[PDB]
């Protein structure tokens, strides 16, 4: 699998690896998630959330 | 807005609506605590305020947080003689930092690159207390809007484009407002409401300001 197929299932931000492999990522506010694939929060109120 | 639909309290918790002299007379969007991103056209100099967690501007909901403007930072290439409509971009310092939570959160700005992938989705959400009908008054309750991106020839039948785009529709008081595209539940800042009129509307690029946006708004 690579970034140019469904952004290498990352649910953020996607970049190829130096072995052909992809490197998932999130934005600031978010840590990557246990399934190396979603992002989830790192703080209380992350950006871009309803909350409610 | 016009032909939107009522937005759910804490739905769009980075809107802001900016009050003048008048009320609700432009959007914006919560970048971080202390800094607003909107239009330059609706920042004149004058004294605004700047209210986030809004829902009803008629209702004291116990979500809103007034500030008052300190600096304001149109883009360096914005010249109101001349276009007024291009380069339609500002920043405000606000004078005491917001309480985020779940009514007040900052809208995602991601790199250049994927925020104009974000764009490329091809929908997007626009919100604001703009006018219901094309001459009707402010909407009472935060209106929005899913607005499809339209393609350059199709547009172009009417722009300084490289830093804009068309989709639809957005109406006198929501400029300065989000365009917004959601991935996998998380929104992400893709271009700001510049104009509609004939409640497509145009829009500008935010992927093209974002390098701009995270220096002035850093942090310190
Ligand atoms: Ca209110």
């Amino acid at each position: 699998v690579t970034c140019n197929i469904k952004n290498g299932r990352c649910e953020q931000f996607c970049k190829n690896s130096a072995d052909n492999k992809v490197v998932c990522s999130c934005t600031e506010g978010y840590r990557l998630a246990e399934n190396q694939k979603s992002c989830e929060p790192a703080v209380p109120f992350p950006c871009g959330r309803v909350s409610v | 807005v016009v032909g939107g639909e009522d937005a759910k309290p804490g739905q769009f918790p980075w809107q802001v609506v900016l009050n003048g002299k008048v009320d609700a007379f432009c959007g914006g969007s919560i970048v971080n605590e202390k800094w607003i991103v909107t239009a330059a056209h609706c920042v004149t100099g004058v004294k605004i305020t700047v209210v986030a967690g809004e829902h009803n501007i008629e209702e004291t909901e116990h979500t809103e947080q007034k500030r008052n403007v300190i600096r304001i930072i149109p883009h360096h290439n914005y010249n109101a003689a001349i276009n007024k409509y291009n380069h339609d971009i500002a920043l405000l310092e606000l004078d005491e930092p917001l309480v985020l939570n779940s009514y007040v959160t900052p809208i995602c700005i991601a790199d250049k690159e994927y925020t104009n992938i974000f764009l490329k989705f091809g929908s997007g959400y626009v919100s604001g207390w703009g006018r219901v009908f094309h001459k009707g008054r402010s909407a009472l309750v935060l209106q929005y809007l899913r607005v499809p991106l339209v393609d350059r020839a199709t547009c172009l039948r009417s722009t300084i484009y490289n830093n804009m785009f068309c989709a639809g529709d957005s109406c006198q008081g929501d400029a300065g407002g989000p365009h917004v595209t959601e991935v996998e539940g998380t929104s992400f800042l893709t271009g700001i409401i510049s104009w509609g009129e004939e409640c497509y509307g145009i829009y500008t690029k935010v992927s093209r300001y974002v390098n701009w946006i995270k220096e002035k708004t850093k942090l310190t």
